[PDB]
């Protein structure tokens, strides 16, 4: 049991580990849920880890795009990122 | 071949394409958690794909 | 060297600082392996800015799916009508 | 190479039989069939669903659905 | 009824001036000039965007793209 630690090196380790976890992590990522991170503090701007509003983002584009939804949607964390007080839009048309 | 897996892909009440996944290298078949990771992971390949159906029409 | 399966799953915990670790923050094999993901994504997000390019984007989502699955090869067909009957004709063949 | 098909003189096709041809479009309705559950890209389009008339008038009483039948 | 803009009743404008109407179009011309920028989703439709009807007429010696100087 204990015998098995040739791991000190990493090649056939995370590579077992990509074989046989991979799935489960990308397939509850995906699925519905929410994000896990703080939005009072303003901290660090952000790290690496903490770059899961991608995959926020990313979990909106599912089906029917009311184009309204996802724009507020967008819009309320880029307010966080950017530190700002107020965000608008203003469409474009001619007559 | 010996194993398949395939799903539609749908637009409204269309079907716009088809995709498989012959031949799987380790076990006797694929096993039935599988088939979730494919319809989560091909939600993004569906907007692709029907953002070209749309712009061909 | 040999695989043993048992049930030990435990050191898949806490890793202390250690080599092949360049992204910062990153304290466990669930941390790389969902940023990798997410930038993975993110590109081929950056690829439909302008001129929706069908055939490039789903050859490179079906690399991946390919070696999710472990399975050999993967397809795509597709669906047109002649004359009031429907078909599936080939775009994408043998990709692995 | 063989562009991973192996077939370089035209299209192949497993089935054969005798031809089918299309018949002309003859006549023409403004009416469809109601909608069913799923709705995708361009599937909204003012005059190419229904049947060219507000619900309102085939059907006056659906205008007050609010009220009851208490009234 | 906040309504995010303390407007209601109508929208209002910074300034306001004498009315300007849009005149009609005669010649429609057929031809267009040639294309740059940025493609875009909504563009490549074969028979607009474009001069005459091919290339080759315009200039008969394009024929000769991949030949070198010499000849």
């Amino acid at each position: 049991e204990v015998e098995k630690f040739l791991d000190s090196n990493v090649s056939f380790a995370k590579q077992y580990y990509n074989l046989r976890y991979r799935a489960k992590v990308i397939s509850d990522l995906l699925g519905p849920r929410e994000a896990a991170v703080d939005f009072s503090n303003y901290h660090a701007l952000n790290s690496v880890e903490e770059s899961e509003i991608i995959f926020d983002l990313l979990r909106d584009f599912q089906d029917n795009l009311q184009a309204e939804k996802c724009v507020f949607n967008v819009m309320k964390k880029l307010c966080f990122l950017l530190q700002a007080d107020r965000m608008s839009l203003f469409m474009y048309r001619a007559r | 071949t010996r194993n398949i897996l395939a799903t539609p892909i749908m637009n409204g009440k269309d079907v716009v394409a088809v995709i498989m996944a012959v031949n799987k290298l380790d076990g006797p078949c694929f096993t039935s958690e599988d088939e979730d990771v494919f319809l989560k992971y091909l939600n993004f390949g569906t907007l692709n794909l029907k953002i070209y159906h749309l712009s061909y029409l | 060297a040999d695989q043993y399966f048992g049930r030990k799953l435990s050191p898949e915990d806490v890793a202390n600082a250690c080599e092949d670790g360049c992204p910062e923050g990153c304290t466990s094999f669930r941390e790389l392996c969902q940023v990798e993901e997410s930038a993975a994504l993110f590109e081929l997000v950056q690829d439909m800015q302008e001129n929706v390019n069908m055939e490039r984007v789903v050859f490179k989502i079906l690399r991946r799916l390919c070696s999710i699955l472990h399975a050999d090869r993967c397809s795509l067909f597709m669906y047109r009508q002649r004359n009031g009957v429907a078909e599936l004709a080939t775009r994408l063949f043998s990709v692995q | 190479i063989r562009s991973a098909t192996r077939v370089m003189g035209g299209p192949v096709t497993p089935r054969k039989g005798p031809p089918k041809f299309k018949q002309r479009q003859t006549r023409q309705f403004k009416s469809k069939p109601p909608k069913k559950g799923v709705q995708g890209f361009g599937d909204d389009i003012p005059g190419m669903e229904g049947l060219g008339t507000d619900i309102t008038v085939i059907c006056p009483w659906e205008a007050f659905n609010h009220l009851e039948l208490h009234e």
